[PDB]
């Protein structure tokens, strides 16, 4: 097929200056699977086509592959290229589809999306000129780095569990605090022991004759 | 490439070239500009250099003046040299029917061959002269623009050998191919 | 609402170290705060309250 | 208007093959709000300009409503368009956008996007060649829904409430264990009672001389 | 339409034809091909049929050799017919005033209505054929592509009743209001 | 300094069930981590302290 | 440059009805940089140009700045006009690229992107058959404004952080109940006192001879 | 601008209009429609007036059938109006080659510049009517669209000052600069 | 495996008062679960298991 992976994609030798096969970031280059501004893919999109074109020829096939103006017009984005031609009329930066640069991640690999080295005057662009980009690219690629790393484990996990979580988690602390504060469970006469079982009602007193009704004060303990 | 920040390095790719030129199914023209001021253009097998200056070599009394296509046959023997010099004023836009012709030689003339085209910015051919010069812009990247606003500009455009330095750059061949309509590439 | 269809899909997510973890502890959790607040003694009052004047003993 | 909707669309029984009202769900449809490489979308547009045909057929105006190459090309993407012929043209797997599958999710009505069922030699492509994508698609369904339900409740509640009940709760928790350990109250002479409240200085005595300056020594205790 | 994984099924979808034709407001052109061999292009009121093959039934000596559209009256009796014909033309891409012109009958003779063009792939009209093979593969989905490279292959249009049973496709009809400018739909 | 633009936004999200089970649920935990602490003792020996050697009693 | 920000941008006195400089959220102005269907974008990408423009005439250069059509095709968007254009011919609403609103928070500072106010018969749309639209978009920009300030602190704390935190204070609140309960330490005998620290042994006895191996009964405490 | 839900206001911005054709480096031709009838164009110099009725004051056989713009300098002194008629026919769509051609006025003659076109529906030229239609409808906002399908209707265009209280619109020139091809701006 | 990372990454995100909080009062709650664990009785059960029945005191 062409250019419209669902999910990596590497760059063979014969296609990179240094000649070496360079295999770059699944999910980086999925970046691209509908960015219509970003000439590095446009050139991917036309190796792509070529590769196709080698397949087809070493398959010794039939098939009428006609090379026109419209073919390539649907392959490269025509008005990205007009833009850049239009910026390379008055003097202002631009790109010739030759140059791309990245801000890379050594520690797990992760790697931004390589844009284009600007040029003017027939020379490239430094860091004098250039400093205020890289900066913020790589702000970026870390926190968007620590956003995937965050969504990998968020998209895989119900919303109701953690809720769940969370209540009984709180439940949990005040039942704890209501053991650990104590609450009294019977009175006691002052100056006196504990009733029990032969413990006296509300008025001071017991039903059957034994406690008098005497209406004498009373203490709310736990123990005995 | 070098390290930015606390863990991240700074680095660069480049894509060749060659290779994909060398790697199309087809033969692609490709344009080209050497020194500051050698125009090229290379299709199938047609090496053609163009040239700027004020030197008329060529007369509408004594010439052929090249209206369609179909009268081009007359002035060279393969066909490979008429198929790129149709294209090339298709491409730079030359719609036949409504602009001045152009002037060549006839081909039994022991002159070998070449074509020229007057663009002076002068009342007439203004118009031409302008459109012409927005051609040339689009076709070629950094555009010398010889000839400026003056008394007379002719550009020349003659067969040479192809010389084996010119950059073999792909912005202007995109261009080429977008701005010229029902380009048929062979091979 | 949501709950029930958890209960549905609970054998969808149940492969997942994090989510037997956490339900687990959700469940450890719940059975060890109703046996702590049974200790505690709130229905103790109740069952107290109740016996208050009718029994002697 | 036009087909820019901001938030279901059904598509009615004239315009399927099995002649049934069939309701699309609402999120699914806005997704194609930009996109320009689903051909599904491109029929969608297509039918709703034909539906406003018929609306302004049938209310009797007078629009002139011109139908030519650039209507047509601008209501579907010319680019998508030429690069399916141009995949025609070799051989490779196209489609010639009339048949369109997807994954359902039969518990929540949630389903994917419908992709295109490439076709191949005048006949379509059987599960052989094709199992590769319904599996990754209908992950991406389960996680796309488990987000979007997460994102719901998300973005209604403010991150400063939950900040504050978190550390609300781990004060609380803190707290709990301060009371649970027990911190020493006052200090009790080595084998004597409560000094309280005639409670013994510093330097273990009482500056009105009813407890001697004895230097006795002092266990900090919390009762009595 | 089956159960994949465990909650989830896989179910297709498949858009009607014959009624998106028939509700348009207009009345579109429709491109068709039936059996392996038989082209047909249905315009308001034209069934033109299409075939290939190395039989010339027409000659410049005695014909018209249309050129113009202004001609083209000369052919028929009825509108529909040139207008048809004129447009397919255009769609393909045949820029009347560059490029051969194409054969056709005096209407007054008693020999119904045909128009033919050679598109054999020869040293001349090579460029033609080519353009004429592009046009037909982009205006017919799965093109045929009789006559192959070698002694003579002339297409021939006629008209013929409508047969009822060609697949309503859509994608053609799109492809030739696209590579069609100007065109004006009736109705 | 977003906590004074809560206080500001308060009468916009107080409609939900689960804002207000939070709010709850936070001057609750406040309320008595406060009351708890002051059954702790911390500022019972403070004064303690401060009582030291200046009274007997 | 052009109109390609990588993140405010404000419009000059000049460009606006009001004559005011009137300073757009950054925010908001990068929403569109890749859309291209939005018409407050594309005068905005016109009126960048016209500011280069005059920056060039200023700054006394020889650019040939050609103006042709193909360069204003390039510059605003050919099938969102055409489709404003289609839009106009039916009787239906649409608008001429010269009147936007949007909604506004104004405590924030923080404001939706301006649509287009549409027009229909030679007048604007009031709010009887636009009140539909309005409302969504504010509830949007509210939803919108939220998500953005949560994610903020999202994308620069690790998930690994919180989960250890999450993890540590459940096993501390779980040891803080251990410590609650109490769990009795060593066997006391029934109706005697603490045998620590000659203590019985497991048949109830000790292997010194000082306490009889009688099996008497125990009971586990926690104290002496 | 008002308050709407609790913290939120509405209020709308609009765009300037004078200062942005004031500001463009370079000078833009402005399409406008005043009262209900009188459509007017503005070029570099050329302020031309566009009304339409059936009223012949042109015939074919007195005057100059222009069919290429080589012929439109037999018609105005000033180059300005050559400029502006042609582009105005090419931006509308008038193929100069395959079209019926329009009648112009000798310069010579004193009755000073003017020029017609007939586009009344009927049989003959109906196409050509159609084609006009459709530029109109593209060329300007709301078309009045005079002339219905009846017994006559012609199409004039005169030369007159331009009016101070023209919608200074420039949707309009988008079209007018879409739909031209290779049109070339001056200063 | 990501916890190496972690620390691989510690004077990275170690620029955050939110951070630092989070990481002391994890470690805090760590230590103290400890110490508290160790003054419920769970290792003294296992010393006093160890001691029982080989050694009168
Ligand atoms: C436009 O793209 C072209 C490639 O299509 C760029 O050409 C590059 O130009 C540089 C010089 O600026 C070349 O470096 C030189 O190359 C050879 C290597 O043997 C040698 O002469 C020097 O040692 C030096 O390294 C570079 O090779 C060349 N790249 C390619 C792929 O051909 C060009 O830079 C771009 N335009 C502008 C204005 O930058
Ligand atoms: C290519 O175009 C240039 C455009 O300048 C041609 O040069 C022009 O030739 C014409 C011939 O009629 C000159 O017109 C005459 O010139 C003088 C006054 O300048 C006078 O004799 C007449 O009144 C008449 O205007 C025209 O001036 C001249 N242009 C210049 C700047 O001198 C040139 O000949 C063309 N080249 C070819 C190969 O055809
Ligand atoms: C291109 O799209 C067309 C529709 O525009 C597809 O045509 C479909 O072709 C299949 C056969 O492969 C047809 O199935 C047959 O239809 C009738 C039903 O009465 C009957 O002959 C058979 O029983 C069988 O079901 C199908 O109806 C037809 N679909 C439509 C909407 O017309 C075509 O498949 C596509 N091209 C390729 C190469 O697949
Ligand atoms: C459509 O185009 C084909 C292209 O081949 C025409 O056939 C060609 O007719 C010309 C007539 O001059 C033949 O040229 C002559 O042929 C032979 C040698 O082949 C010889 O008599 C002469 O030296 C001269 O070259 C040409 O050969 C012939 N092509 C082939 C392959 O035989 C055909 O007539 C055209 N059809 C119509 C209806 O006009
Ligand atoms: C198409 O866009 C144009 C601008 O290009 C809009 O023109 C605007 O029309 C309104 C009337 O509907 C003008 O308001 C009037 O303006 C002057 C101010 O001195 C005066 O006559 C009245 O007091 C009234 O305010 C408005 O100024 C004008 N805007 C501009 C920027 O010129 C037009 O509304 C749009 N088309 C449609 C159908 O709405
Ligand atoms: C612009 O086009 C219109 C199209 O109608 C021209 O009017 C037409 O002029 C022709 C001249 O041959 C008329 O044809 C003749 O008309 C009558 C019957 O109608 C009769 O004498 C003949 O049988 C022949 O058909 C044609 O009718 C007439 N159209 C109408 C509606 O009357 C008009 O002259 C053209 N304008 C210019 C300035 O050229
Ligand atoms: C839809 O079904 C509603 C889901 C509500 C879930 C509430 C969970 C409550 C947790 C139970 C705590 C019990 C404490 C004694
Ligand atoms: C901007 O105003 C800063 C917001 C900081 C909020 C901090 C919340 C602290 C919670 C109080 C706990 C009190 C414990 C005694
Ligand atoms: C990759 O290295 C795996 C990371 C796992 C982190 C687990 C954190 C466990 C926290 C320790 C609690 C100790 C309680 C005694
Ligand atoms: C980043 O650098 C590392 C260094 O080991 C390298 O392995 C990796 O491929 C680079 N990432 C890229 C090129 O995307
Ligand atoms: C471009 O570079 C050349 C040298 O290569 C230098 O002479 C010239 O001044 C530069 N031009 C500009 C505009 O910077
Ligand atoms: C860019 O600036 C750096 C600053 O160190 C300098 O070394 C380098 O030569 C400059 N590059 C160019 C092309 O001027
Ligand atoms: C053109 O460039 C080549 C290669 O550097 C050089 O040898 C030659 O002299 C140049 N010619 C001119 C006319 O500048
Ligand atoms: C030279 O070629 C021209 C161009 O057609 C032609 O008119 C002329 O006759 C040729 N000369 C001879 C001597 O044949
Ligand atoms: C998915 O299947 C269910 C089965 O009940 C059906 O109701 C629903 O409409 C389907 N979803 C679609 C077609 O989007
Ligand atoms: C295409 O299918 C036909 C039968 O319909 C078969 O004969 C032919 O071999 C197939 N071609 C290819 C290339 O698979
Ligand atoms: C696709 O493969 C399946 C495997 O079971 C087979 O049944 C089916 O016939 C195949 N389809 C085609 C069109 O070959
Ligand atoms: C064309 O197809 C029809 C329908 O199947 C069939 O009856 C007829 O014989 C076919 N003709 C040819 C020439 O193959
Ligand atoms: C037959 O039609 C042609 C085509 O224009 C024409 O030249 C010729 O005169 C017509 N024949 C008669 C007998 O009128
Ligand atoms: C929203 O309204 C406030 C009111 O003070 C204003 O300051 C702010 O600029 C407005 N936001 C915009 C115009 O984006
Ligand atoms: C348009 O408005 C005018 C008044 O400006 C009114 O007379 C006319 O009826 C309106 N037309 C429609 C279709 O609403
Ligand atoms: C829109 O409706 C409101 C309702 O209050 C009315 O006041 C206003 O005049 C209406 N506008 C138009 C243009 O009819
Ligand atoms: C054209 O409009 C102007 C300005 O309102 C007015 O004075 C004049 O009478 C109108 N002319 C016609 C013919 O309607
Ligand atoms: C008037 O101009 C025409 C248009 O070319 C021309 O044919 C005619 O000769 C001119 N008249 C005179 C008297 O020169």
């Amino acid at each position: 097929a062409f250019f419209s992976w669902s999910l990596g994609y590497c760059l063979e030798e014969w296609m990179l200056v240094a000649a070496k096969m360079k295999c770059f970031g699944n999910t980086a280059v999925a970046k691209c699977n509908l960015n219509h501004d970003s000439e590095f893919c446009d050139m991917l999109r036309l190796f792509d086509y070529n590769k196709n074109a080698i397949k087809t020829l070493n398959d010794e096939t039939k098939k009428q592959v006609n090379l026109m103006g419209q073919t390539i017009n649907a392959l490269i984005s025509d008005n990205l290229l007009m833009k850049n031609k239009i910026r390379e009329l008055m003097s202002v930066p631009y790109c010739n589809y030759t140059k791309f640069w990245y801000v890379n991640h050594t520690l797990s690999g992760q790697h931004s999306l390589p844009r284009c080295w600007l040029i003017k005057n027939n020379s490239y662009l430094n860091i004098s000129d250039f400093r205020n980009d890289w900066i913020l690219e790589s702000d970026f690629l870390i926190s968007e780095m620590l956003s995937k790393e965050y969504s990998d484990r968020q998209g895989k996990t119900p919303l109701t569990l953690v809720d769940i979580c969370f209540w009984s988690t709180v439940f949990f602390t005040a039942s704890l605090f209501l053991h650990l504060v104590g609450i009294p469970t019977h009175r006691h006469i002052r100056g006196e022991a504990c009733p029990l079982p032969h413990r006296l009602n509300s008025l001071g007193g017991c039903r059957c004759g034994k406690y008098p009704n005497l209406k004498k004060p009373t203490v709310w303990r736990r123990g005995h | 490439a070098f390290k930015i920040g606390l863990h991240t390095e700074f680095q660069t790719v480049s894509f060749s070239m060659v290779g994909l030129f060398s790697n199309n199914p087809h033969d692609l023209p490709l344009l080209c500009t050497l020194n500051k001021s050698h125009l090229y253009i290379k299709g199938g097998n047609a090496s053609f250099k163009i040239s700027f200056d004020d030197i008329a070599v060529l007369l509408p009394e004594y010439d052929v003046i090249i209206q369609h296509p179909a009268d081009m046959s007359w002035c060279s023997k393969s066909d490979d040299q008429i198929w790129l010099s149709q294209w090339f004023m298709n491409a730079v836009g030359h719609d036949w029917y409504l602009d001045p012709p152009f002037l060549c030689r006839n081909r039994t003339k022991t002159e070998g061959f070449i074509f020229q085209v007057n663009t002076s910015k002068t009342g007439i051919n203004e118009n031409y002269a302008k459109k012409f010069k927005t051609g040339m812009h689009h076709l070629y990247r950094e555009y010398p623009d010889s000839c400026l606003d003056g008394k007379l500009c002719l550009m020349k455009a003659q067969p040479t050998s192809w010389p084996l330095q010119c950059p073999l750059d792909h912005v202007n061949t995109l261009h080429f191919l977008t701005r010229g309509k029902n380009i048929q590439l062979p091979r | 609402g949501q709950f029930i269809s958890f209960m549905q899909e609970i054998p969808t997510f149940l492969q997942e170290a994090l989510n037997i973890a956490l339900v687990a502890v959700s469940l450890i959790a719940i059975i060890k705060g109703v046996v702590n607040l049974y200790k505690s003694g709130l229905f103790q009052f109740f069952v107290f309250l109740a016996l208050a004047g009718r029994s002697c003993t």
